């Protein structure tokens, strides 16, 4: 093979034990497969090359060829685009990613690419935040006066915010200590992080929120991608896609897992009617299609 | 609106350092790469310098590297452009621009209007 392989390069802030990890290898072997050695991909993992926003700029700048960003991140530089990551927007992931294929989304996603190299190739389902508490929730109704800890971040607050409870920020680090003790009534994450942090230790309720829908977009450098062959494009198009739906099927099955599991560990897992939440962010979707200048929110909550 | 104005442009000597700074407003400064370009009378915009939003990385034209130095202050929404060891050819309109990332393929987002450098010995 004179021609000699394609090396590509991959970042990602994630770790070697992760499901993007794992998914990123899966996707190394795929593309070695299907192209018979001609397109092999390197794994830079644990944010060896910077954190998500210094990768996306070697993207923009043909140093990176291919790296992780979450949908609403786009919003940073696209402010549109942070629509996606409103508290109750997305219904489930079918749903956001109806949205990454919408108008809104090919808008969104010409946008990265004009402006700044970046090539979607995909959007791969990445979990669902759900809350724990020291009572059982069972309507928004319960969220009064809960002290709810979330992250210092938007979106998070505003949810806790618009809920009825009392949003308490705080660093990761003190939560486990803050529930266990009820100086926090509650906190709202990714189930495998409950479980990881072994929040339902000190937490004697779930409760099905559905919150906020997580992703991983695929992201390749456009400089890159102009460089490929028409073949070449497609292998890789056909293995990220192919390696998305194993790694949404595996993000989905692990979810369904930890539930049953928290149920068999003594967690009393509630089910709240979710159209009273989305009721209420009315207030934060209206104001965001005001900052905005044109009805986006709407628009997507309805696909 | 973000807006963005050069200063301490000169005539300097062949050999001379001169340092030229850049006063950005009108947004949150860090959510911003700030990059110094040039224009000489008989060529096209060029670009010089750049810096990451922490400064944590930074970017140099082949022509400059090793004599300019480009440096930000979080604190003072100021970016600045420290050239030693000037020579000719040097001779520009320096403009400061910001945009949300460092970009090759297109202009950034904003400029300012431009401070004029010489050098003649």
């Amino acid at each position: 093979g004179a021609m000699g392989a394609t090396t590509l390069k991959m970042g990602m802030q994630a770790s070697v034990g992760s499901v993007e990890y794992n998914s990123a290898k899966m996707l190394a072997d795929t593309l070695e497969e299907m192209s018979q050695g001609e397109i092999k991909l390197a794994l830079y993992p644990s944010a060896q090359l910077g954190d998500d926003r210094a990768m996306l700029q070697q993207l923009t700048l043909g140093d990176l060829d291919i790296t992780y960003a979450e949908f609403g991140r786009m919003g940073l530089w696209i402010p549109r685009a942070e629509a996606v990551m409103l508290p109750y927007v997305a219904k489930d992931f079918d749903h956001l990613r109806r949205m990454f294929e919408s108008d809104f989304g090919q808008g969104v996603r010409d946008e990265m690419l004009q402006k700044f190299n970046w090539r979607a190739l995909d959007t791969w389902y990445n979990g669902t935040r759900e809350t724990t508490s020291n009572r059982p929730l069972n309507s928004i109704e319960d969220f009064k006066g809960l002290k709810l800890r979330v992250p210092n971040a938007k979106q998070n607050l505003n949810y806790a915010k618009l809920s009825g409870a009392s949003p308490t920020p705080m660093s990761f680090s003190e939560v486990y200590l803050a529930l266990q003790t009820n100086a926090v009534d509650g906190q709202e994450n990714p189930l495998p992080t409950i479980k990881t942090m072994k929040f339902y230790e000190v937490q004697k309720n779930l409760a099905m929120t559905h919150h906020i829908v997580n992703d991983q977009m695929v992201i390749i450098s456009e400089s890159t991608w102009q460089k490929l062959s028409d073949t070449d494009k497609d292998i890789i198009q056909k293995a990220v896609q192919k390696v998305g739906d194993a790694h949404t099927q595996t993000v989905k099955t692990q979810e369904a897992e930890l539930v049953s599991f928290f149920k068999s560990e003594g967690i009393n897992v509630t089910y709240p009617d979710l159209e009273p939440f989305r009721e209420a962010m009315q207030p934060l979707y209206k104001e965001f299609d005001s900052n905005i200048g044109q009805p986006i929110v709407s628009k997507l909550a309805a696909m | 609106q973000v807006q963005l104005v050069e200063s301490g442009g000169r005539l300097v000597q062949t050999g001379g350092s001169l340092r030229l700074s850049c006063a950005a407003s009108g947004d949150t400064f860090s959510n911003y790469v700030m990059g110094w370009f040039r224009q000489a009378p008989g060529k096209e915009r060029e670009f010089v310098a750049a810096i990451s939003w922490t400064g944590a990385n930074s970017y140099y034209a082949d022509s400059v590297a090793g004599r300019f130095t480009i440096s930000r202050d979080n604190a003072k929404n100021t970016v600045a452009l420290q050239m030693n060891s000037l020579k000719p050819e040097d001779t520009a309109i320096y403009y400061c621009a910001a945009d949300h990332f460092h970009v090759t393929h297109r202009k950034y987002d904003y400029w300012g209007q431009g401070t004029q450098v010489t050098v003649s010995s």
